[PDB]
């Protein structure tokens, strides 16, 4: 039904809002050498997926790292440097963050329209009857 | 029981940031 | 090919964390000592090194590791998920839990301690071993096990997901409650 | 994203890497027998869009056959192995190779290293090592404590000289390595690489015959990169990465004029 | 509901992890420009038909009136 | 099930195995 | 849920938890 | 109550 719309397009408001975040804290994370928990930061993404479970909402089944290699620097004075002296950066890209904000903001603004194209038609629909 | 705390910024940071006060904090948990 | 000593290095992370995902390495050197976790998931290896020393956790998830020799230390958790493991050998020094989740898992050692957890969810083994002990959870799900040993312990909860169990332990302590 | 959205972010990424093999060219424009790399841009993948599957020509000027590339990629950072100039020094024992030509290095885990740098020195048992980390020089060249002075000859032949006794004793012959295809070789830092499946096996021999170049002592070998061309590179991979990122906003300012004017 | 037949939107991403042999993600062949003209059209078209079913109830009513 | 990297956010422990994540 | 979650930890060292 | 609050009135 139309209500559908609403499950569905609301699905794709929170799932560009956690690539949203994702991203922030991408951009947040490109130079901090160090972290707790006692990993070197890596770029993560949101890998949407189709729950086909007509209507297919969007789900974010987990977060996934980057692939890249870590940017090696050789710091040799650093306390955290290796014995060749070198310290490891995250592999975050700046380019695709960027693309990435972009993206995400351009499809959570178009799934406003939809929703609201959707509710016009639930109104006209109540005003049959009256 | 109530539950409060300063908004905005100042929550929306890590605890070592010690922005907020001390004694603000433990209403954030619950309070009677 | 194999891992060198220079590859090594660029996969390190700041804290000694060794990451070889989707990487094609087939072998690691003897003796090899990972200061922190380890990562080879989706990797090619078959089998880990005589001697394998890691710092950290060995994450081996939806890789083609088959073999894990006898000696490994590994002082964090052992997660194996979906990867080609037949078979697990004696006398791992494991520091955490054992996931074997999806795997071809046939035996186990006998009088086996896990110091957290333990999966053997959907697996193909036909029975425990004897004197088994448990420190976590037990997850038993979608395996084929039908019938526990004469004696096991189990510190946390057994959850049965759905497999039948008939013949009980005569001799079990639980510290939590059975779920089928 | 739109297409042209990723089209660009790949000449963006492309032009990034292009920066820096730029710049570690003009950080190492003082390193001894160091060889400049570039980069290799290519087109990637074309495809048809108007067209449910590749149907083979058939009115590829309409727009049934309309294509669309995916934009590009670095695809190798090629190395050039151009002769650099030579540096006379004062230096007893470093040595530079004139042609083609590798010295050979034993390193710490037992297989060998192939460096062009001729900085070598002695260690504590007279042994001729690199002046870097200390790897000793294939083959093994022993200096007697007696020595007073050294020769490394046009091939390799080491000789000291012997305060009473005329004539210079030989100590041993050094060897170059040489290989079919130099590009091929891997670079592992320290001035040193490593032979790859795409290199070939190593082909030894005295420094002077067969083809092998010929070792000159008291002399380096100056990197051969060009700073005027990594100066020229640095100006048209700067614009190109301005010109793709005002595709990236141009298309970004049409899809906001969609959701906004409908 | 019959899938489109456009083929997948390519693209070159060596580092996603479901990536393929040469860095390549393919993508859902949706058009934006048409999904907005679908809206466009099924909302109209939908309340179109709002019109005339609530204007054949109001020629049902007035044929009930007939002699009266 | 679906992606076979995907993250946890429990704090590590090492001995529980995270039920966050689609863990089969 | 018939509970409220819980909060969410932020330590600057997970050890100290 | 909220321990320690800023007051409205000249101190």
């Amino acid at each position: 039904s139309l209500f559908n719309v609403f499950n569905v397009t609301g699905s794709a408001m929170s799932a560009e809002s956690v690539r949203l975040n994702t991203t922030s804290s991408n951009l947040a994370n490109a130079d901090s050498v160090s972290s707790s928990a006692k990993d070197t930061y890596k770029a993560r993404h949101a890998v949407f997926g189709a729950e086909l479970s007509d209507t297919v909402p969007v789900k974010v089944m987990g977060i996934v790292e980057s692939d890249k290699p870590l940017s090696a620097e050789y710091n040799p004075d650093h306390p955290l440097a290796n014995e060749e002296g070198y310290i490891y950066k995250p592999n975050v890209n700046v380019m695709e963050e960027m693309a990435n904000m972009i993206s995400a903001s351009r499809a959570y603004q178009t799934n406003v329209q939809v929703a609201d194209s959707s509710k016009q038609m639930l109104l006209r629909t109540l005003q049959m009857g009256q | 029981n109530m539950v409060a705390g300063i908004p905005g910024a100042l929550s929306n940071q890590p605890p070592a940031d010690a922005s907020i006060p001390q004694d603000v904090a433990q209403m954030k948990d619950g309070s009677v | 090919y194999e891992l060198d000593y220079y590859s090594k290095f660029g996969h390190t992370d700041n804290y000694g964390n060794l990451d070889l995902r989707n990487k094609p390495y087939t072998q690691l050197p003897s003796g090899f000592v990972v200061k922190g976790n380890l990562n080879i998931s989706q990797t090619p290896i078959k089998k880990l090194p005589k001697g394998l020393d890691v710092g950290g956790s060995l994450e081996a998830t939806n890789s083609a590791l088959k073999t894990i020799r006898s000696g490994t230390k590994i002082k964090g958790y052992a997660n194996l998920l979906g990867s080609k493991i037949e078979s697990w050998p004696r006398g791992i020094k494991l520091g955490g839990y054992l996931n074997l989740t999806d795997t071809p898992l046939k035996t186990l050692p006998a009088k086996l301690r896990v110091k957290g957890d333990l999966s053997v969810i959907r697996t193909p083994i036909s029975a425990l071993p004897e004197g088994l002990v448990v420190d976590g959870n037990l997850y038993i799900g979608g395996s084929a096990l039908q019938v526990f040993p004469d004696t096991m312990t189990v510190k946390g909860n057994i959850f049965l997901g759905g497999n039948k169990i008939t013949k009980w332990p005569s001799n079990l302590t639980l510290g939590g409650a059975v779920a089928p | 994203m739109h297409p042209a959205l990723w089209v660009s972010k790949t000449g963006l990424d492309a032009q990034q890497t292009n920066i820096a093999t730029i710049s570690n060219n003009l950080a190492n424009a003082s390193t001894v027998g160091y060889k400049k790399s570039r980069a290799v841009f290519e087109d990637l993948f074309y495809q048809n869009i108007n067209q449910p599957g590749g149907q083979s020509s058939q009115n590829t000027e309409l727009p049934s056959g309309l294509m669309l590339g995916a934009g590009s990629k670095v695809v190798a950072t090629q190395k050039v192995h151009t002769h650099g100039n030579a540096q006379t020094t004062t230096n007893a024992l470093d040595m530079m190779v004139e042609g083609d030509g590798f010295f050979q290095v034993t390193l710490p885990d037992g297989n060998i290293g192939y460096t062009r740098n001729g900085q070598f020195t002695l260690n504590g048992e007279g042994t001729l090592v690199t002046s870097g980390s200390g790897y000793p020089v294939e083959p093994e060249i022993v200096i007697p404590e007696d020595a007073i002075s050294i020769t490394v000859g046009t091939d390799g032949e080491v000789s000291v000289r012997v305060r009473g006794q005329q004539d210079n004793q030989v100590v041993g012959q050094l060897t170059i390595t040489d290989f079919v295809n130099p590009g091929g070789l891997e670079p592992i830092g320290q001035n040193l690489y490593l032979p790859t499946g795409a290199s070939g096996d190593p082909q030894e021999g005295v420094p002077g015959l067969d083809g092998l170049g010929e070792i000159r002592q008291s002399m380096l070998e100056a990197s051969n990169v060009n700073v005027t061309e990594e100066l020229v590179n640095m100006i048209e991979a700067q614009r190109v990465y301005e010109m793709n990122s005002k595709v990236i906003s141009s298309v970004d300012k049409m899809m906001s004029f969609v959701n906004q004017q409908l």
